[PDB]
C-alpha cells in the first residue's frame, strides 16, 4: 500500500539555479499515454 | 489525514525499505499526480485514506478526493520553475525555459531537465507560484536524456 508525506510549499524561488535547454521536438502520443520521437 | 496544500512524496513499502515512486500536489483538498505513479490505486495519508476520483491513461493524470483543480498554463514565452522533489533528496526549484512538443493535435510545453523516474508528478510553476503542469511524461532524446512535457489536466 502506497502513502504520501509532505515535502514543502509551492512557491517560486527568486535566484534559483537556471539550467536546461528549450528544444523543439516532433512527438507522437499513443493510447497508452506514451510519447515517441517522430522523424 | 493531512490535507494541507503543498507538494508531497508518493512512497511504498512493498519493496526493500521505503521507495519513492513519485510526487504529487495537494490543492483544494485534491491530490494530483501522474497515473503511472499510482496506477489508480488508493493512497494513505497517516490514518486517512485517499480514494481516486478521476483518471486517464492517455493524459497520464489522476486526482484523489475530488476533481482536477489545477488550471494554470504556460504562456509560451516565460521561464518556468520545476519544483523537483527527487528521491531521498530535498525539494528544489530549478528554473528553465521550456521547449515545445509539436504533435498532430497541437503544441505542448516541455521542460528539458533529467531526473529519476521517482521525481514523476513534480509541479512546474509560473512566476506567480501557480501549477502549470506536472513533470514525468515525455521522451528520450538522442543523448539518452529525458525531456518531459508540461502535463496539465482540465478543470470542469
Ligand atoms: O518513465 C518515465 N515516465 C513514464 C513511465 C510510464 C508511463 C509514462 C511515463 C506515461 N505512460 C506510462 C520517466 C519519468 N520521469 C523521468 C524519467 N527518466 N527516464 C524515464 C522517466
Amino acid at each position: 500500500d502506497m502513502y504520501i508525506e509532505r515535502a514543502g510549499d509551492i512557491t517560486w524561488e527568486k535566484d534559483a539555479e537556471v539550467t536546461g535547454n528549450s528544444p523543439r521536438l516532433d512527438v507522437a502520443l499513443d493510447e497508452s499515454g506514451d510519447f515517441s520521437l517522430v522523424e | 489525514g493531512e490535507t494541507t496544500d503543498g507538494v508531497y512524496r508518493v512512497m511504498t513499502r512493498r519493496l526493500l525499505g521505503s521507495t519513492q515512486v513519485g510526487v504529487g500536489v495537494m490543492q483544494e483538498g485534491v491530490f494530483h499526480t501522474m497515473w503511472h505513479v499510482t496506477k489508480g490505486a488508493a493512497l494513505r495519508s497517516g490514518e486517512g485514506r485517499l480514494d481516486p476520483y478521476w483518471g486517464d491513461v492517455k493524459q497520464d493524470l489522476v486526482s484523489y478526493c475530488g476533481p482536477w483543480k489545477l488550471d494554470a498554463a504556460w504562456d509560451g514565452l516565460s521561464e518556468v520553475q520545476l519544483l523537483a522533489v527527487p528521491p531521498g533528496e530535498r525539494a528544489k526549484n530549478i528554473q528553465t525555459l521550456p521547449g515545445i512538443f509539436k504533435t498532430k493535435d497541437g503544441d505542448i510545453g516541455a521542460v528539458a531537465l533529467d531526473y529519476p523516474a521517482g521525481t514523476s508528478g513534480s509541479p512546474i510553476l509560473d512566476k506567480c507560484g501557480r501549477v502549470i503542469g506536472l513533470y514525468g511524461n515525455g521522451v528520450v532524446i538522442k543523448n539518452g536524456s529525458y525531456v518531459s512535457a508540461i502535463t496539465q489536466g482540465k478543470r470542469e
